[PDB]
């Protein structure tokens, strides 16, 4: 391909929530090559050098009392902030789930069967599965796929369930999200 | 003690001449800028510049003007043909942080004055005025008043020298000119400044008083075809001794 | 994208408190700049307000932030005449460029101790029959008005101060091409007090 | 309870290309086309409820163009380690045959920023209705990245992702198929 | 309501 070399600058402001705008931890991290050199911490209240390369940085910007002063008050300024102008939209974001079961393959009755449940295009990643035989829950037997982030605020899961059906039962799979007040239920029946 | 200069203080130039104005923004500055305050009017942004690149521009810029940052010193702004809204005063500003969170240092300004024709330019007329001896025996202090007459434009720097050095101490000239034809629109102004010193200070012969006028005209390139002397950036003095009586 | 300051021009007396308000955005906020910025010299930066409702102090001068309503408060305990300036307040966005308001200019009108009027007559250190008529040692209070004719001119009062003797001290002058001028009716057109003195 | 808000900038040479966006909790908030000098939101509601000014993010890729030339010299310019993507297929939900849906290609793990990535129906490459995410960021420093295609699931129809990176000598190539 | 930019500054050289 192109055999040229490459060298990567990435810098990243990480704000992190703790219920809501109550505790903010601001992280301005530096990292070339993947490899991060320094990094100011709102906890540290000063710019810390992680590698050798960072060392000169950490210096220098620690050295320009306005820079730092400016830092200290952007779990304000800018963190608390960003946090009030998405809230309506990002954390009070809420899209409710389309559950459907289905069985892996159409097999006949007294014969091991694999159920499957998807529950897709939700938001947040936040969900509770549970498969209930005939009222009573199957903690046996379970399988997931785990968490699928989508990238487009949606996410998928599909949880499977070791079966052996007979006559009277009527499988159903119970969703919990905070979209909805009350749990979503779909049945599937053998 | 680092400063953002600016060179000249004033500028006259013809219409539909290239003009550039000269910035030297501190040294370790990151950031350098172009801002601009027409008479009776806000100072407005012009250009902003970092890292060999401009970062922010005015709709008017471009069209009108151009930026260039030669050797690690000098940046200069310049006007591709001056129109007669183009007269203002030019500030040049510099940043130090790349952030832009930070103060920005400002140049003392350069005064462009645009002309239809540089034929109504002309130098000031100096003159001392000495005090009164009611004055020296009333009050016990003598008061010398200079005189600045005739001159176009508004580019005049009054300065008091007393013994061959500038003075500052009870020394105030007035902050504008006036016309000496109120009526006309290109009318010459007229300029007063007051130096008030003790009265045996003024009564000692041996003492020196004289009142500098630095004049920002024509240069030795622009063409002049009247008949009058050339109005050229000039200094016009005029000195008085102490009188004892 | 408008920052506006009211008023374009104020006056205040010595030792008088003074404040000025700037109208800047109220989204978007990331500082605002104060400026003063003296009579032919270059504008300085007197404070540079990044957080909201923290106030700072440089002196004698005290400012103020509300980036929720739009607004800045500079005040002025005390004004010395030093303080006699144009303050500029500006706002800057997530860019670097400062969106100026109109300025509030300042003159601070000295306090004239033992006040002692007068109207006296300068001769020419080169010509005799040149003159110029000098209307000195008025208090603050005593204003000059310009002339009605055309062939008369007299300019606006300014403050001198002796710095050694510690005195200050407010003048003005007055000149004519017609020599129908005399001192006596030079400032006659301003309201000039009654202890004001004339030679002969 | 706990969020976090990510706002990742990169600029790579020689390549002279340069990304700034914003994350909440993975999900790309919005981001800036460096070209257009415009803010482009992920989901166009947000541009119905926020704003941003594109000059704050211009400006922090003119000091990370300069901060690179800075790093570069500092390590002796020593390049970046490749390291090759993981490249995934699948859809936005359960398949069905003549009801749209969406194919997904999640392109994970890699660095540096820079992928080739083709959709190929019955072996031609795609174009119609193909979206795709910027470079999302990843706690270990490395590249998270979506590609989709609205389809219409078909039996006879089968589909292929094609990702090229400098870290693999021979491109990724992900199949589907209805079963 | 405006999202803000956390401005990057330039490293020592
Ligand atoms: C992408 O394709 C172009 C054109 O074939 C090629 O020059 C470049 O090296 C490729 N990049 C990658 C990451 O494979």
């Amino acid at each position: 391909g192109d055999t040229r070399p490459r060298f990567l600058w990435q810098l990243k402001f990480e704000c992190h929530f703790f219920n809501g705008t109550e505790r903010v931890r601001l992280l301005e991290r530096c990292i070339y090559n993947q490899e991060e050199s320094v990094r100011f911490d709102s906890d540290v209240g000063e710019y810390r050098a992680v590698t050798e390369l960072g060392r000169p940085d950490a210096e220098y910007w620690n050295s320009q009392k306005d820079l730092l002063e400016q830092r200290r008050a952007a779990v304000d300024t800018y963190c608390r902030h960003n946090y009030g102008v998405g809230e309506s939209f990002t954390v009070q974001r809420r899209v409710e789930p389309k559950v459907t079961v289905y069985p892996s393959k159409t097999q006949p009755l007294q014969h091991h069967n694999l159920l499957v449940c998807s529950v897709s295009g939700f938001y947040p990643g936040s969900i509770e599965v549970r498969w209930f035989r005939n009222g009573q829950e199957e903690k046996a037997g379970v399988v997931s796929t785990g968490l699928i982030q989508n990238g487009d605020w949606t996410f998928q899961t599909l949880v499977m369930l070791e079966t052996v059906p007979r006559s009277g039962e009527v499988y159903t799979c119970q969703v919990e999200h905070p979209s909805v007040t009350s749990p979503l239920t779909v049945e599937w029946r053998a | 003690e680092p400063e953002v200069t600016q060179t000249p203080s004033h500028q006259v130039t013809q219409m539909g001449q290239e003009v550039i104005l000269r910035c030297v923004p501190i040294s370790n500055h990151l950031y350098f800028y172009w801002y601009r305050q027409i008479l009776g009017q806000k100072v407005e942004f012009l250009v902003s510049f970092y890292n060999n690149e401009i970062s922010e521009k005015s709709e008017i810029f471009d069209d009108q003007f151009s930026v260039e940052r030669p050797d690690g010193s000098n940046f200069t702004l310049k006007i591709r043909s001056t129109k007669l809204e183009d007269s203002a005063m030019y500030f040049c500003a510099s940043s130090r942080l790349a952030g832009g969170m930070d103060e920005q240092f400002f140049g003392p300004g350069t005064r462009l004055t645009v002309l239809e024709d540089l034929k109504n330019v002309f130098p000031p007329e100096v003159a001392v005025f000495e005090p009164s001896e009611a004055e020296i025996s009333h009050t016990q202090k003598a008061t010398l008043v200079c005189l600045a007459t005739g001159f176009y434009p508004d580019h005049v720097e009054l300065s008091w020298w007393v013994n061959g050095k500038e003075v500052h101490s009870g020394v105030c000239t007035d902050p504008q000119p006036l016309k000496e034809q109120p009526a006309l629109n290109d009318s010459r102004y007229a300029l007063s400044s007051r130096l008030r010193v003790s009265a045996t200070f003024w009564q000692n012969p041996r003492n020196h008083f004289r009142c500098q006028v630095q004049f920002y005209g024509l240069s030795e390139n622009d063409e002049w075809t009247q008949d009058r002397a050339k109005p050229v950036t000039q200094i016009v003095s005029a000195e008085a001794w102490g009188r004892a009586d | 994208l408008n920052v506006e300051q009211s008023p374009q021009s104020l006056h205040v007396q010595e030792g008088d408190s003074t404040n000025f308000t700037c109208s800047f955005p109220s989204s978007n906020f990331y500082a605002l700049h104060w400026y003063r910025w003296e009579t032919a010299k270059s504008p300085e930066a007197l404070f540079v307000m990044t957080l909201n409702g923290d106030e700072k102090k440089k002196g004698r001068i005290s400012a103020t932030l509300n980036t929720k309503e739009g607004y800045s408060y500079l005040y002025i305990k005390g004004s010395q005449p030093e303080d006699s300036a144009t303050y500029l307040c500006a706002f800057k966005a997530a860019g670097n460029k400062l969106t100026f308001g109109g300025g509030t200019r300042v003159l601070v009108k000295p306090n004239i101790q033992n006040p002692d009027p007068a109207v006296y007559q300068l001769r020419d250190s080169k010509s005799s029959d040149k003159s110029v008529c000098l209307f000195t040692d008025f208090d603050s209070q005593t204003n000059v008005s310009q002339s009605k004719d055309s062939d008369v001119y007299i300019t606006d009062k300014c403050v001198l101060d002796m710095r050694s003797m510690d005195f200050k001290s407010n003048s003005a002058v007055a000149w004519s091409n017609k020599s129908d001028f005399a001192c006596a009716n030079a400032f006659n057109n301003s309201i000039i007090p009654e202890d004001t003195f004339f030679p002969s | 309870e706990e969020h976090v808000i990510i706002q990742a900038e990169f600029y790579l040479n020689p390549d002279q290309s340069g990304e700034f966006m914003f994350d909440f909790d993975g999900d790309e908030i919005f981001h800036v086309d460096m070209a257009k000098k415009e803010t482009v939101w992920r989901l166009e509601e947000f541009g119905r409820f926020a704003s941003f000014e594109a000059q704050g993010a211009l400006a922090n890729i003119a000091v990370d163009k300069a901060n690179l030339e800075i790093m570069t010299k500092r390590s002796n310019y020593t390049p970046i380690t490749n390291v090759p993507p993981e490249v995934t297929v699948l859809t936005n939900s359960p398949v069905e045959l003549r009801e749209p849906n969406v194919l997904i290609c999640f392109i994970d793990k890699f660095t540096p920023p820079v992928v080739n990535v083709t959709w190929l129906r019955n072996g031609k490459p795609v174009t119609t209705g193909v979206s795709e995410t910027v470079f999302l960021p990843r706690e270990d420093h490395l590249f998270r990245k979506f590609h989709y295609l609205p389809f219409l699931p078909s039996t006879e129809d089968v589909y292929d992702c094609r990702v090229e990176h400098w870290g693999l000598d021979e491109p990724l190539l992900k199949h589907w198929e209805f079963d | 309501r405006f999202y803000k930019t956390l401005r990057a500054e330039q490293a020592s050289q």
